Order: C-alpha cells, then sequence, then structure tokens
C-alpha cells in the first residue's frame, strides 16, 4: 500500500537514472586518450599550447623566471664595471617578496654588457632565458603540479589529450591507472648530449632519457600500449652540430663506428653531418624497442620542431595504423 | 654532522635490544590448543552494474544499507543493496579519482584523487552540489576518512599527512616523517589515533591531537598498499606488496604472526577484519580473494568470482556482507 | 641543513622510552576477545534463511 | 553388413554436430566477458547447425537406411521445409561475419559507432526473416512442384517422397541462398588482404633492417567453405537444365557433403584463446 508507492518512485529514478547513462556510454567510446609522457626542459608544454590553438596575469610571472635567470647566471660567474650593481645583485638575490624596481632591472641589462651563458654544461639554468634577456606565451616556463588537459575535435572524431606533472616525481605509481590509452607520446631532447642534469654530475641528460625509455617500454601494465616518439628541439641540434665546441664523440664514444643508415630522407640540403647524427640518435632508441615486445608493441619515431612544425596530422594518420594493427592481430588476419 | 650518526646506531640497537628482551613466547604456541574453524564457504548474493571504467574505491554507510563506488568515467554512484537500486550519479570535474568516502551522518560524501584536490558534496540538500574544494596540498591523495561533519583527513604522495577543517577550508596541523608515498590509512574506534602505510615499508602511529608520531614499526620488505585495523583497538594488519600481510601489536611493539604462501607471488591491494576479528579477508592481484585466519594462518576459503584484480573492499559494520570491487567495472556482494 | 639531521635524532629519543608489556598478554587478551565475541559473528555461524537480510 | 555398418558410421557423425554446437551456445551466455557485439552472429550460426543435425540429420539417415518413409506425406514435406531453411540461414550468417570484419578492419574510426546492439538483433532478425520467406512459402504452398509422369507419381503416392523441383524455384534458390554472398565474400576478403599487405609493408619498411598467417587463415576460411557447398549449388541448376546426367546417388551424397559444414564451423571459428579457457573451465 503505501509500501507499493514507496517502491515506485525508486523504480523511476533507476530508470531516469540508467537513460542517462546510455547516453553518455556511446560518448565515452568515441573518444581517444593520450598521455603525453617525457622528460623535464623538453618541450612538452609547447606542443600543449599548439594543441590549444585549435579549440595578461603570466606577464607579471615572465619577469620573475627573468630574476631567477639572473641571480643563476650572477652566482655562475664564481665557479668590474657595474660591480656595485654585482654585489647589488647579491644584494637582491633572494629577496621573497616581489621585486618590483627598474634600478635593478635597469642594472642588470648593464651586467650583461658574459662567457658564463657560453658554459652553458657547467652549471643549470634555463633554456627560455636567452629569449627573455634579448610565441612569447610558449617561451615562458612554469611548473605547476595538476593535470593539464586539453580537448580537441578534427574530422569527426575525439581526442584527450592530458599531461601529468611531477616536480620531484620518481619511481611512478600512478602509472598503472593508464591502461587504456590509445598511445604515448614521448618526448625527449636532441640537444641535451652535452649537459648535465640538476646540476648533479647525473649523466648526460639524453642517458637519463634512454633510462626512462627503458622503463615504460618494460612494464607488466604497459604491456600492450603502444609508443609515438617525438625528437624535440631539431633547430638547436643543427647549430651545435655546425659550432666546433661540444664534440659529438667525445660524450659518446660508440659514435665513432656508426655509418649512416642506407635508407635515408636526408632533408632537403642537409650536409652529411648533421644528418649523420640525426640518425644515431634515432637508432639509438630503437634498439630497445626491436629487443621486446612480442607483436603487441611498436615505436613510431618523428623528426620534428616545436615552436614552427605542425604535427596535428602527424599523431591523427598513426592514430588509425595502432587501431587497425590490433584489430589485424585480434582476428589473426595478421 | 658525522658526530650525530654515532648517537642513531647506539640508540637504534637499545630498541631492538629492549624488544628482544619482551618476547617470551610466539604467538601460534600459545594458541596451538585452540580449535580450528573448519571450512568457511560464501557465494555471490548481488551483483551490481552500471559502471563504464575500472574502480577504485568503495566504502559502506553507517546503516550498513547504502555504500558508494568511483570509477575513472567521472561518477561517483551510491547503490542501494537490498534492491540493487541507483540513488544518484554524480558527475566529477577531472575524471581521475583514486578514493572515496562517506560521513557517518550520511550526509556528505568525499572524493578526490591525481588532481591534489579533495571535493566535498552535500546529499541531503534536492540537487547534488560541491559544498567546498580543499585544494591546498601537493600530489595525488591515497586516502579520505571522516572524523565528524566538519573534520577529514587525507594522506598523500608527498610524504605527508594532514587534518583538514571543512567550515574553514585550512589545515588545522600537519603530519610529517615519512620518507616515501603514503597510500592508506583509517581511523580508530574512537577517532583519536589513526596509523598510515607508505612506499618506505614502515609504518607509524601518529595522534590527532597532539599531532607528533608514537612509534614505528618496519617489519616489511616493500612498498605497502592497504592496512586495517583490529576491532579491539590494540592491533593492526598490514598487506604489502611482497605477497605476505603482518599483524603487529601497539602495547608489545613487535610483530606477532606473519601470512603468506609460496604459491602466491601477487601484491595485496586491499585488507579487512570480520565483525569479531576472527577472519581477514585480504584481497590479491591474482584475480581473487583469500580468506586466511587471524590467529591461526590457514586459509579457510577462496572468492575466485572475479575476471580481473580486486582493488578495494569492505565488510558491513552489522558484519552481514563482504562487498568487492574489481577493474572489470563490476561489484559483488559475498554472504 | 644538519639540523634535519638533528631533528630525527630527538625523535627516536622519545620512542625509546616507553612502557612494554609481555606477548604473552597481548596474546591472552585477543583469546579473551575473541572467544568473547565469536557468538555474534554472521560470518563464522551463519544466520538461518528466515533472518538473512540478503536472502 | 555394409548397408547395417554404414548407418551405424553416420551415427557417430550426428552426436558430433549435436554436442560441438551446444558447447558454443551455451558458453557464449554463462560468460559475460565472451559477450560481445560479433558473437550474436556466432551465436545464430551455432542455433541454426544444431536445429540442422537436431531435426534433418536423423531423419535424412532414417530415410536413407529404410526404403520407404513412415510419418507421412504432410510430415516429410514439413521435413524439406525446415531442410531448405536451415541450409539457407546457415550460408548467409558468414557472409554477415565477413561484411563485419570488412567494416571493422578498413574503417578503425567509425566501427564502434556504425555497429551496436540493436543493428545487429535488426539485421539477424532481418537475416532469418529473409530466409524463412523463401523456405516456408513456397515449399509449403505446393507451388514448387513440378509435372511429370514420375514426379506425379510420387507426388500422388503415400509410400515415400523424394525431392523433384521446378527450374524456377531452382534456379531462384540456388542463386539466392549461395551465389550472391558468394561473391560478397570474395570481394571482401580480397580487400582485407589487401590492406594486411600494406601494412605488412610498411612495418617492413619502418623497422625491417636490423606474410603466411594471413595467406593460411583466408586459405582456410574460404576454401573449407567453398569445397563444402560449391559442388552441390554447380550440379543443381545441372541436373534441372539438362536430361537426367545425375542419378539420385550423387545427389544425396554431395548434400550429405555439404551438411558437414555445420560440424565444421565450431572448429574452424571462434578458436580465441578466451573461448579456449572458457571451454576448459567449463
Ligand atoms: N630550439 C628549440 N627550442 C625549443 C623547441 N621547443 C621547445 N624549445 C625550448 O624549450 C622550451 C619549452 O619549455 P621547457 O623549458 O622545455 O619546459 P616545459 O615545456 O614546461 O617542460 P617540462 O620542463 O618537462 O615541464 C621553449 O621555451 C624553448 O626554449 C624547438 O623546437 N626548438
Ligand atoms: C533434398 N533436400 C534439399 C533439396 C534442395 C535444396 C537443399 C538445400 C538448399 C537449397 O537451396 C535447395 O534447393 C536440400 O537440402
Ligand atoms: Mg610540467
Amino acid at each position: 500500500e503505501d509500501q507499493r508507492n514507496e517502491e515506485k518512485a525508486q523504480r523511476e529514478a533507476n530508470k531516469k537514472i540508467e537513460k542517462q547513462l546510455q547516453k553518455d556510454k556511446q560518448v565515452y567510446r568515441a573518444t581517444h586518450r593520450l598521455l603525453l609522457l617525457g622528460a623535464g626542459e623538453s618541450g612538452k608544454s609547447t606542443i600543449v599550447k599548439q594543441m590549444r590553438i585549435l579549440h595578461a596575469t603570466k606577464v607579471q610571472d615572465i619577469k620573475n623566471n627573468l630574476k631567477e635567470a639572473i641571480e643563476t647566471i650572477v652566482a655562475a660567474m664564481s665557479n668590474p664595471e657595474n660591480q656595485f650593481r654585482v654585489d647589488y645583485i647579491l644584494s637582491v638575490m633572494n629577496v621573497p617578496d616581489f621585486d618590483f624596481p627598474p634600478e635593478f632591472y635597469e642594472h642588470a641589462k648593464a651586467l650583461w654588457e658574459r662567457a658564463c651563458y657560453e658554459r652553458s654544461n657547467e652549471y643549470q639554468l634555463i633554456d627560455c632565458a636567452q629569449y627573455f634577456l634579448d610565441q612569447d606565451l610558449l617561451r615562458c616556463r612554469v611548473l605547476t603540479s595538476g593535470i593539464f588537459e586539453t580537448k580537441f575535435q578534427v574530422d569527426k572524431v575525439n581526442f584527450h589529450m592530458f599531461d601529468v606533472g611531477g616536480q620531484r616525481d620518481e619511481r611512478r605509481k600512478w602509472i598503472q591507472c593508464f591502461n587504456d590509452v590509445t598511445a604515448i607520446i614521448f618526448v625527449v631532447a636532441s640537444s641535451s648530449y652535452n649537459m648535465v642534469i640538476r646540476e648533479d654530475n647525473q649523466t648526460n641528460r639524453l642517458q637519463e632519457a634512454l633510462n626512462l625509455f627503458k622503463s615504460i617500454w618494460n612494464n607488466r601494465w604497459l604491456r600492450t600500449i603502444s609508443v609515438i616518439l617525438f625528437l624535440n628541439k631539431q633547430d638547436l641540434l643543427a647549430e651545435k652540430v655546425l659550432a666546433g665546441k661540444s664534440k659529438i664523440e667525445d660524450y659518446f664514444p660508440e659514435f665513432a663506428r656508426y655509418t649512416t643508415p642506407e635508407d635515408a630522407t636526408p632533408e632537403p640540403g642537409e650536409d652529411p653531418r648533421v644528418t649523420r647524427a640525426k640518425y644515431f640518435i634515432r637508432d639509438e632508441f630503437l634498439r630497445i624497442s626491436t629487443a621486446s615486445g612480442d607483436g603487441r608493441h611498436y615505436c613510431y619515431p618523428h623528426f620534428t620542431c616545436a615552436v614552427d612544425t605542425e604535427n596535428i596530422r602527424r599523431v591523427f594518420n598513426d592514430c588509425r595504423d595502432i587501431i587497425q594493427r590490433m584489430h589485424l592481430r585480434q582476428y589473426e588476419l595478421l | 654532522l658525522d658526530q650525530l650518526r654515532q648517537e642513531a646506531e647506539q640508540l637504534k640497537n637499545q630498541i631492538r635490544d629492549a624488544r628482544k628482551a619482551c618476547a617470551d613466547a610466539t604467538l601460534s604456541q600459545i594458541t596451538n590448543n585452540i580449535d580450528p574453524v573448519g571450512r568457511i564457504q560464501m557465494r555471490t548474493r548481488r551483483t551490481l552494474r552500471g559502471h563504464l571504467a575500472k574502480i577504485y574505491a568503495m566504502h559502506w554507510g553507517t546503516d550498513s544499507r547504502l555504500l558508494v563506488s568511483a570509477s575513472q568515467d567521472g561518477k561517483l554512484i551510491i547503490w542501494d543493496s537490498y534492491t540493487t537500486n541507483k540513488v544518484h550519479a554524480i558527475p566529477l570535474r577531472s575524471s581521475w579519482v583514486m578514493t572515496c568516502a562517506y560521513a557517518p551522518s550520511g550526509n556528505y560524501v568525499a572524493c578526490g584523487g591525481l588532481d591534489n584536490i579533495c571535493s566535498i558534496y552535500n546529499l541531503k540538500t534536492g540537487n547534488v552540489r560541491v559544498s567546498r574544494e580543499l585544494a591546498g596540498h601537493t600530489g595525488y591523495l591515497s586516502c579520505c576518512r571522516f572524523l565528524d561533519d566538519n573534520q577529514i583527513v587525507t594522506s598523500s604522495g608527498d610524504t605527508t599527512c594532514a587534518l583538514w577543517d571543512i567550515e574553514t577550508g585550512q589545515q588545522t596541523t600537519t603530519f610529517t616523517g615519512h620518507t616515501g608515498d603514503v597510500m592508506s590509512l583509517s581511523l580508530a574506534p574512537d577517532t583519536r589515533l589513526f596509523v598510515s602505510g607508505a612506499c618506505d615499508a614502515s609504518a607509524k602511529l601518529w595522534d590527532v591531537r597532539e599531532g607528533m608520531c608514537r612509534q614505528t614499526f618496519t617489519g616489511h620488505e616493500s612498498d605497502i598498499n592497504a592496512i586495517c585495523f583490529f576491532p579491539n583497538g590494540n592491533a593492526f594488519a598490514t598487506g604489502s606488496d611482497d605477497a605476505t600481510c603482518r599483524l603487529f601489536d601497539l602495547r608489545a611493539d613487535q610483530e606477532l604472526m606473519t601470512y603468506s604462501h609460496d604459491n602466491i607471488i601477487c601484491g595485496i591491494t586491499s585488507v579487512s577484519f570480520s565483525k569479531s576479528g576472527r577472519l581477514l579477508l585480504a584481497g590479491y592481484d591474482d584475480f581473487n580473494c583469500n580468506v586466511w585466519d587471524a590467529l591461526k594462518a590457514d586459509r579457510a576459503g577462496v572468492l575466485a568470482g572475479h575476471d580481473n584484480r580486486v582493488s578495494c573492499l569492505g565488510v558491513t559494520d552489522d558484519g552481514m556482507a563482504v562487498a568487492t570491487g574489481s577493474w572489470d567495472s563490476f561489484l559483488k556482494i559475498w554472504n | 641543513s644538519i639540523a634535519q639531521a638533528r631533528k630525527l635524532v630527538e625523535q627516536l629519543k622519545m620512542e625509546a622510552n616507553i612502557d612494554r608489556i609481555k606477548v604473552s598478554k597481548a596474546a591472552a587478551d585477543l583469546m579473551a576477545y575473541c572467544e568473547a565475541h565469536a557468538k555474534e559473528d554472521p560470518l563464522l555461524t551463519p544466520v538461518p534463511a528466515s533472518e538473512n537480510p540478503f536472502r | 553388413v555394409w548397408v547395417v555398418g554404414m548407418g551405424i558410421v553416420m551415427s557417430l557423425i550426428v552426436l558430433a554436430i549435436v554436442f560441438g554446437n551446444v558447447l558454443v551456445i551455451t558458453a557464449i551466455a554463462k560468460f559475460e566477458r565472451l559477450q560481445t557485439v560479433t558473437n550474436y552472429f556466432i551465436t545464430s550460426l551455432a542455433c541454426a547447425d544444431l536445429v540442422m543435425g537436431l531435426a534433418v540429420v536423423p531423419f535424412g539417415a532414417a530415410h536413407i537406411l529404410t526404403k520407404t518413409w513412415t510419418f507421412g506425406n504432410f510430415w516429410c514435406e514439413f521435413w524439406t521445409s525446415i531442410d531448405v531453411l536451415c541450409v539457407t540461414a546457415s550460408i548467409e550468417t558468414l557472409c554477415v561475419i565477413a561484411v563485419d570484419r570488412y567494416f571493422a578492419i578498413t574503417s578503425p574510426f567509425k566501427y564502434q559507432s556504425l555497429l551496436t546492439k540493436n543493428k545487429a538483433r535488426v539485421i539477424i532478425l532481418m537475416v532469418w526473416i529473409v530466409s524463412g520467406l523463401t523456405s516456408f512459402l513456397p515449399i509449403q504452398m505446393h507451388w514448387y512442384r513440378a509435372t511429370h509422369q514420375e514426379a506425379i507419381n510420387c507426388y500422388a503416392e503415400e509410400t515415400c517422397c523424394d525431392f523433384f523441383t521446378n527450374q524456377a524455384y531452382a534456379i531462384a534458390s540456388s542463386i539466392v541462398s549461395f551465389y550472391v554472398p558468394l561473391v560478397i565474400m570474395v570481394f571482401v576478403y580480397s580487400r582485407v588482404f589487401q590492406e594486411a599487405k600494406r601494412q605488412l609493408q610498411k612495418i617492413d619498411k619502418s623497422e625491417g633492417r636490423f606474410e603466411h598467417k594471413a595467406l593460411k587463415t583466408l586459405g582456410i576460411i574460404m576454401g573449407t567453405f567453398t569445397l563444402c557447398w560449391l559442388p552441390f549449388f554447380i550440379v543443381n541448376i545441372v541436373h534441372v537444365i539438362q536430361d537426367n546426367l545425375i542419378r539420385k546417388e550423387v545427389y544425396i551424397l554431395l548434400n550429405w557433403i555439404g551438411y558437414v559444414n555445420s560440424g565444421f564451423n565450431p572448429l574452424i571459428y571462434c578458436r580465441s584463446p578466451d573461448f579456449r579457457i572458457a571451454f576448459q573451465e567449463l
């Protein structure tokens, strides 16, 4: 009686609720999710900004980065004009409050007028500083904790690309969650073969990237997820190879026995030297990929410049292949 | 600086010597004459469906009739065990969720995850809405528990545990001392003390009012993923990633007993006790659950009704049913 | 920064000077608790189907 | 001796068909993991094969062993009609499976949205309705009955009944039942093979320097079905167009050869590791 009335409302609500989940189920299966793993100072956040192109508070922040850059270079000097400004920079070296005043800003340009920037390997600083000392939104670097998610729509499909950020992340345990992702977009730095990591001796920054790649490649949970590889910072590699300093063979002795691949599509107008290096970096990366996988893993290398090159089509083109190979293997047609 | 290291070695050996002087006999010898419990077999009573993705959390209610579950679909659904009826489907701003709670008063439900932010909702207002957003923290959260309508305790992966304040949205006090990610916690029956299992293979006994640690147990050998409490309030069981579970004692400050088996090479995701603290149910990563004995280390039943790994487990406050969630987006009720 | 080391050596001192009891007493207390409360354990002793809410 | 012994040999075949399709039907429904969009067609095929084995095989064996049919004229007309239904519906399911696989392989992005449970149910119901329309309606209405002295004598006589058909019905039934799906399946599998070859070439180009599976799978899938069914439908037109070249012995032998495709189907299809695990569990 009254109880019968009590049952009736709940059944309708279950009926109403269950209708709503049916509508949302179709949207969930129509979205392909990508995880933007990488390494520190690799330009991964530049890609996200270029992806928000599909679909003034920071200006105050840019100055703070500039202040950090001046302090690091001045401290690096210890390793006479405006000596008082140099003392003033030491005086203003650690003011936790804001540092609004013009005289330090004027003094800073004068102090630069030196060779410390040339010895990049000896200390640790920010890459963005050279542009700041002498797109603008993406140039600045900010460290923030949290997941940045960007949803963009192309050719009647939906892609949800998100980057996870850890300032001191190590022995990652949240990687177990990402089991159903379509692909992992791995970003590396190709101009870090002659730089140290964190100012701790560490190793060549790349050697850290390769060690990170090995851990990602061989994992129980990530045993069925393909990897898309981006070799960022192509512009800086060409300049360093042209420059006499920072010889590649010294830091990596295995380059001496390496030879150019039989197969190549060297870009137009490229000296047989810049190019030679490029392949080595790639192969070094693939060597790990071919060792294991047993047909459930694949690596798609690429050569990109984050600032200028457009890369929206490359991800879409390769993503159609990843799904196709999975369906071929399941049906044993492959 | 090196002089202070000398005191550490002397102090550390003092505790070990003192502990070894209090171990009169093993626990097994004392309870050797106790008759075995026998064989325990239970079967699925209800199956709960509706989730689009895997599940990481579950928590029963005080009335032992309602429960809440969380998933990666962005949903926080509240079921009803008796009639298998959904009552609320709460959308989430962030699709990544790693924990959920249920206040004793039955009015508030909490959630959190990789967003570094704990969220609080209001069931009984009739539209579900966000009430507060506790955001001052760093690292992914692991667990949340409710003391009363105004207090909540959270732990995360930044080697800290804090006690919040819903009304003001600020940390009343903070706990520090761990060197690794904190993964689990739960409160004592009187809501005065709580522990935390970290990734440095150690457990600590905090104090809510005092704000300082009291004891430290380092009997494990790998990361810790779950931890529970005896109903008496003087013991707690820890399940680590080394395919083992251990039982400690607060008053004795020692490890009393160890549960392990040679045929199991998988980690533990969740553990729990019974109403009388006799059966120590523990989840496992090999697609099923095992029922242990809290004082005999004898398996007395296996629950293998799942097609994937188990990520949560709980027991009703009336001790009438056991709920197990898994990664196949299905809940189950055993009795 | 050795001060961080200094904080560590103070905590051990507090945890060292606490009272302990024998393992046998704790085991006996657990035995008494389990023996007293084993009666009201529905999982241990199954309840009749006429009084089982889920059946 | 041999006549009595041969009947025992056919008894073993009937047992395998009934049990083989029963295992697939029960295992698919019992386990929730085995349920999928593509398994509804497999379930329909298993049901059709089980109905064939339970209905037409034992009665056909009894008719072969004992010279005169005993149930009656109406009942053997019903037997012929249900035989036509079970034969027709089994073939068209394989075409649907091939089309679904082609949709999955060639167009991956829109496959999830294009196919749904309601759409699959509608397609299966339409296929079964089309199969029923061609089988029951003409056979039960005596439209297919031919006018010939031997034919009219057999039709009037209630002692036994044998298959005698009209030219138009024979041609239409053969075409609709076999020829239309065959070319469709051939084109589908050719396109699938071309796509697989292109993908293998891409893989070889990408990381080759440091295709037996497709050929074997396609060979099994196509050749088994073709060798099982093609000769019967290539002699079906032949014995009607021309003047009594074939005897009833070769006709019934080819029909019985075509029958065992239902028994072979459970082994050919659903060979995934999940099916093996489910069978081992139960
Ligand atoms: N020459 C060159 N420099 C680049 C390119 N892409 C990025 N960079 C540099 O790298 C910066 C990108 O920011 P990063 O310092 O890598 O920091 P982030 O992108 O936040 O990445 P994380 O440090 O890993 O969080 C740009 O401001 C440039 O200084 C490129 O294609 N060429
Ligand atoms: C003798 N039994 C029947 C006769 C003719 C026939 C069969 C099957 C499919 C067809 O399309 C047919 O026309 C045989 O099973
Ligand atoms: Mg970052």
